[PDB]
RNA sequence: AACUCUUAGCGGUGGAUCACUCGGCUCGUGCGUCGAUGAAGAACGCAGCUAGCUGCGAGAACUAAUGUGAAUUGCAGGACAGAUCAUCGACCUUUCGAACGCACAUUGCGGCCCCGGGUAUCCCGGGGCCACGCCUGUCUGAGGGUCGCC
RNA sequence: UUCUGGGUCGGGGUGUCGUGCGUGGCAGAGCAGCGCUGCGAUCCAUUGAAAGUCAGCCCUCGAUCCAAGUUUUG
RNA sequence: CGUGAGCUGGGUUUAGACCGUCGUGAGACAGGUUAGUUUUACCCUACUGAUGUGAGCCGUUGUUGCAAUAGUAAUCCCGCU
RNA sequence: UAGUGACGCGCAUGAAUGGAUGAACGAGAUUCCCACUGUCCCUACCUGCUAUCUAGCGAAACCACAGCCAAGGGAACGGGCUUGGCAGAAUCAGCGGGGAAAGAAGACCCUGUUGAGCUUGACUCUAGUCUGGCCCUGUGAAGCCUCACUUACCCGGUGAGGCGGGUUCUGGCGUCAAGCGCCCCGCGGGGCGCGACCCGCCCCGGGGACAGCGUCAGGUGGGGAGUUUGACUGG
RNA sequence: GCAGCCAGCUUAGAACUGUCGCGGACCAGGGGAAUCCGACUGUUUAAUUAAAACAAAGCAUCGCGAAGGCCCUCGGCGGGUGUUGACGCGAUGUGAUUUCUGCCCAGUGCUCUGAAUGUCAAAGU
RNA sequence: CGGGCGCAGAUCUUGGUGGUAGUAGCAAAUAUUCAAACGAGAGCUUUGAAGGCCGAAGUGGAGAAGGGUUCCAUGUGAACAGCAGUUGAACAUGGGUGAGCCGGUCCUAAGGGACGGGCCUACGCCGUUCGGAGGGGAGGGCCCCGCUCGACCGAAAGGGAGUCGGGUCCAGAUCCCCGAGCCCGGAGCGGCGGAGACGGGCGGCCCAGUGCGGUGACGCAAACGAACCCGGAGAUGCCGGCGGGUGCCCCGGGAAAGAGUUCUCUUUUCUUUGUGAAGGGCAGGGCGCCCUGGAACGGGUUCGCCCCGAGAGAGGGGCCCGCGCCCUGGAAAGCGCCGCGCUGCGGCGUCCGGUGAGCUCUCGUCGGCCCUUGAAAAUCCGGGGGAGAAGGUGUAAAUCUCGCGCCGGGCCGUACCCAUAUCCGCAGCAGGUCUCCAAGGUGAACAGCCUCUGGCGUGUUGGAACAAGGCAGAGUAAGGGAAGUCGGCAAGUCAGAUCCGUAACUUCGGGAUAAGGAUUGGCUCUAAGGGCU
RNA sequence: UGAACUAUGCCUGGGCAGGGCGAAGCCAGGGGAAACUCUGGUGGAGGCCCGCCGCGGUCCUGACGUGCAAAUCGGUCGUCC
């Protein structure tokens, strides 16, 4: 909704900044141990609650 | 004929969401949110059903920005009591005081 | 009816994020969290759920100040003094 | 011919088996230390490139000190190269939270003191405060409650 | 697959429906203007007209095109 | 007591409800009455039709045919004389 | 065998466990008539979307092994066994005979010393409630009981505003005292008293050692709790 | 006393007219005579029963004057009815109107006595 | 020597893989076609044209809740979007939500919940304006005056001061830009002006003056005033009739500017023809408001009513609302057309009327209905009150003067979707989910059907056939007409409107559109039903 | 631990074309010796009627029934101050 509280908007701001894929140089660091961001969420298939 | 929409978040035909159709210089018919109609004061007697005369019929907080002359008349109880009952209040006050002198 | 057509009428939050435990169990009309008991002064922690106790006991968070006591204890809670300079 | 079935080779599918193990489990030992001086927990934020984890708190991927003695490393870049790491007695440590001015699906609404600025007034910013219960003491009081003095 | 043959059009036959558009009318309840003229459903004539008719109707009478080339078999 | 992935649910035989009898009652009736979700075949056979089929051979291919076997069918009535 | 109207020793109708009646109303149950129609005689034709074929895409239920029959016997209805009939690749579209087809540890029935919902005149209790004793509970008087006392206790009212004893002639107006007395400041200013009586021990009323509380005791108690409600048996 | 001008939209009547067709599509009650049940409107088993079931107005009974009736709470003589006061609140039955509603108090239950003979706890004697 | 020591079963557990099976299936809401472009690649993207649909109770345009980046640009075409994809709500990289006057914030509604007290072994519970020594504020200068005083929380649809016009972006907008305002708060001088303030009687003296007008309703830019009290506004339901005003629609200009048609006809058809807030003025509407006066032969008057010696009619006034028109705004801007230039400058126009059982919205007015009476509070205002303050002859105290000037207005939300693909139902699910706006024709209609504005490709795919059997078209069907069937199940008949005609029974209301009839088109006329000078 | 579904209550909001029957009240005109009646019009009441939206969900025991859907779809239908 357009009507948001500051806590909800601050909560959605954090989840919006975590929905970024891993940097490419991370796979060169850990030896391809972390291949992808397993915590990527889509706005349709998984909701926040 | 063009179909116009609301200009605010409120989407229900409540008493605060009242509009009127206004034609703009851009030849557009837009909604213009109206103020609720005010009421002129009633007489403090509680008998006369009509409202007082010589007083603006505006909202309560609009009376704060109006001058004092626009909120009463130049009579004794003007602005709170009607002229008809003020005459009755004067004659009732006089005649009762005269009956209290007869008993003395 | 009782099934699919009833799930469409769900657009009113019953619980929100609690200010004490951060969980989405703060009942709005009751004004009481369902997970930590906020705003009651004492946290609800029942012994009939070892897993629930395991998820929010001491040691499951940061322990910003309790981990420092562990380091200060092994030195006798030394205060006021400083190491001998070079 | 094909198709079907059987047999073996090879190739797939699949993941068993085996070998491995910075993990678990169990036993034993020594300690046995939270918090209004703000705990546990939570939220948010913090990296040159950083999502998570982890570590930190606007001094935010660590400061100082001490020990150590040349690295960190994915890529750079840059070390005032005493690098880095460990220890950790100094310092720092946002918000919510027993959470404490009143509240909170609100970064909502107040009050006091002081300081600085625009100019005592007001406005703006900063600092210190204002919860509840209770103890000792001070101060200010209350009641012909019991007296004294009149 | 050229002695030819096969298509596409056209024509005719057939049947279906029902008298086309346009034009004309000294047909038209009338009405409106100056006998004239305008408006006017319908009506008459042209006009058993018009329309469409093998795509699974019939017959060519003409016109204009077309002739290839998949796989396999003793 | 052929035949509900053939149908139809009228009846019986869930839960609603009424009447009568019975029971203190909850309820019962082998009494009556009213309303009451009839799900799935694309698998294998069988059957119905439809392609194709003797992988070995101077066989390939076409026409006209023969035919085992299987199916099988007609039925009853009236009027005149 | 329906419907309606009658008949009524009515298995087993009946009067607020309401009887009888009844306009209007009814997606209520039932009977008949007209009209109407493919409901039927008796089926046919047309259209769309499918089924079908194709490109792409692409499941599930189900599955001991499987899948031609007749009889036989058999756990008394084979698909396999016996004796016969017999039997030819690989498939398509249908189809609903069979697979005692699938779906579901039969819901009917019985059994279990397995429950639950519910009901009573089941067994055993229980909240509540009634009643008695004790307790808070004292005081005075009269003949255990009655009547009094207020201070316990209880209730009501109020912004705890006048307790005890010594303004009705109108749908006005009423707000910190006029006035008088006394006294103090340097004609301006201030205080006190009367006005507005004194005294008093409880704010004013209504109860009153009774209600009520606490605790035992008796009754009541399917409101509630727990549990039971034999077995044998041609089910 | 009207003349001039302006302004619509309906209604009625008539002629003519086409193939007697014309609410031409669309929109849009089949009707009648009876029985049963419930008066009606309303309500109900979300996902098999929309009904004759529930409710209903009406009718009738019952309880209760507040230290009360009914009911809530582990508890405060706290709470609901109750910002209430019998034309009210609470508990039931029946089910509009019309017409009636008979007989039975033995049984069960409720209730009222106490010239109450029995049974009869704790405590007290 | 010690075991977690040997599996085919347990509708075993976990994981994996088959047959079925290139099978069922990708079949609800009419629709696509041609060409071109980009591209390795096109039924599906884009562009144009064509033909269609949603048809204003939209498949349209905007919100609430909810979602939370889904918004926008660019790139990619692996995976996903049940065919494809050059496409996407996918992926990747960037960007985007700007407020004193929109909302939150303020108020209390139901309610929640502290406080006192009580209860509870206790965590705690009860209770909610009551119940405590519950006031933290004074005026007056160390003194007397304050509870009707019960914290606080609780509405993004209640109450609640004040922002509108034009323009601008790839996405923002009543927030940005420009322009025009407004509200509130703030000012020992609160900055000026005006008001208070106009003069009298004696010859310098002395005395006034907290405004003024109208018979009145009431009017003037202002026009002292506390405690306390009174009252008003906030703040009143539903329904019906009528009237005023906008918007829309409609009609006439033989009106202007473009455009469509022009085979024939059409002085034709279509489109565009405008002005914000605030302020001033004036129409219009309303008034149990005033003065004069006096009514029966009662009169006035509405669609209905209602009104009148407690005073009509009539005449003359007063007040309120004026969202209508004019003006300031403000034509400079906006639209329409034409012209030049370039890769922004000019010209012209933006006109004049008619109406309505028209539809909405709104402001009014008169009623109807209730054994139903249809909120509180913040806040604001008027009056009563005359305690006080002010100066002694020109001023002072004081000022509700949108007269004017000066300063400030913090915090949070703000993109987008809002549903046949951004919400919920495991999904781009035929389900569910609160509102606003709403055109032309037909017609009684917000019915169905068609069209315009806007939107769209037919709803998770195309192509070719047109067998059986289905589902739907509520397709049609000779003769018979319920013989079908448990049963007229099914759908068939009837249907609108006008004119006639309507029984049994009844609670007199009804039954009733009972039943049963006739009529209905087109065209050309006649007649009647109005207003205005 | 839940009343985001649903049941009831409370508070504050929102919403419901066009027609039909047409009650009180009112007006005027007839009939009558009077009591009073009759006719027309007006008026617009109703848990009134038809019916759209909405809210419901009768029948087809239609569709669907590994569905669009763990209850949906179509027509029909109930109500719609
Ligand atoms: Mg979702
Ligand atoms: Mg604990
Ligand atoms: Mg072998
Ligand atoms: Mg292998
Ligand atoms: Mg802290
Ligand atoms: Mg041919
Ligand atoms: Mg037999
Ligand atoms: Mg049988
Ligand atoms: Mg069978
Ligand atoms: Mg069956
Ligand atoms: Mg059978
Ligand atoms: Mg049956
Ligand atoms: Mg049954
Ligand atoms: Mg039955
Ligand atoms: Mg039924
Ligand atoms: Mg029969
Ligand atoms: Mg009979
Ligand atoms: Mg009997
Ligand atoms: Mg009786
Ligand atoms: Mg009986
Ligand atoms: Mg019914
Ligand atoms: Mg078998
Ligand atoms: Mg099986
Ligand atoms: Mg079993
Ligand atoms: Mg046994
Ligand atoms: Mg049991
Ligand atoms: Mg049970
Ligand atoms: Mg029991
Ligand atoms: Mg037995
Ligand atoms: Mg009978
Ligand atoms: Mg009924
Ligand atoms: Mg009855
Ligand atoms: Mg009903
Ligand atoms: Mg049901
Ligand atoms: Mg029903
Ligand atoms: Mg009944
Ligand atoms: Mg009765
Ligand atoms: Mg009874
Ligand atoms: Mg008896
Ligand atoms: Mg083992
Ligand atoms: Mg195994
Ligand atoms: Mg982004
Ligand atoms: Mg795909
Ligand atoms: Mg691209
Ligand atoms: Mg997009
Ligand atoms: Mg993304
Ligand atoms: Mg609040
Ligand atoms: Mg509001
Ligand atoms: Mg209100
Ligand atoms: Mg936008
Ligand atoms: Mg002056
Ligand atoms: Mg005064
Ligand atoms: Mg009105
Ligand atoms: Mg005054
Ligand atoms: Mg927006
Ligand atoms: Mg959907
Ligand atoms: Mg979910
Ligand atoms: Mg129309
Ligand atoms: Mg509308
Ligand atoms: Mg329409
Ligand atoms: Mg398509
Ligand atoms: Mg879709
Ligand atoms: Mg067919
Ligand atoms: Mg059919
Ligand atoms: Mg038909
Ligand atoms: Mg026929
Ligand atoms: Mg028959
Ligand atoms: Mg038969
Ligand atoms: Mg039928
Ligand atoms: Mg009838
Ligand atoms: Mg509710
Ligand atoms: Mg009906
Ligand atoms: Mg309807
Ligand atoms: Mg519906
Ligand atoms: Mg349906
Ligand atoms: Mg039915
Ligand atoms: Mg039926
Ligand atoms: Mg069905
Ligand atoms: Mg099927
Ligand atoms: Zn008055
Ligand atoms: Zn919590």
């Amino acid at each position: 909704a357009s009507h948001k509280t500051f806590r909800i908007k601050r909560f959605l701001a954090k989840k919006q900044k975590q929905n970024r894929p891993i940097p490419q140089w991370i796979r060169m660091k850990t030896g391809n141990k972390i291949r992808y961001n397993s915590k990527r969420r889509h706005w349709r298939r998984t909701k926040l609650g | 004929v063009q179909r116009l929409t609301y200009r605010r978040r409120l989407s229900y035909n409540t008493a605060s969401n009242k509009t009127r159709l206004s034609r703009t210089p851009g030849n557009r018919i837009v909604y213009l949110y109206t103020k609720k109609t005010g009421k002129s004061p009633k007489s403090a007697c509680g008998i006369c059903p009509g409202r007082l005369r010589g007083i603006r019929a505006v909202r309560p907080q609009v009376l704060m920005r109006l001058s004092k002359t626009k909120k009463h008349v130049s009579r004794a109880y003007g602005g709170s009591m009607c002229a008809k009952c003020v005459r009755d209040r004067i004659k009732r006050a006089f005649l009762i005081e005269e009956q209290k002198i007869v008993v003395k | 009816t009782k099934g699919t057509s009833s799930f469409g009428k769900r657009r009113n939050k019953t619980h929100t994020l609690c200010r004490r435990c951060g969980s989405k169990a703060y009942h709005l009309q009751k004004s009481t969290c369902g997970k930590c008991g906020y705003p009651a002064k004492r946290k609800r922690k029942y012994n009939w759920s070892a897993k629930a106790k395991r998820r929010s006991t001491t040691g499951t968070g940061r322990m910003r100040h309790m981990k420092v006591v562990f380091r200060r204890f092994r030195n006798g809670f030394r205060e006021g003094t400083v190491p001998k300079p070079r």
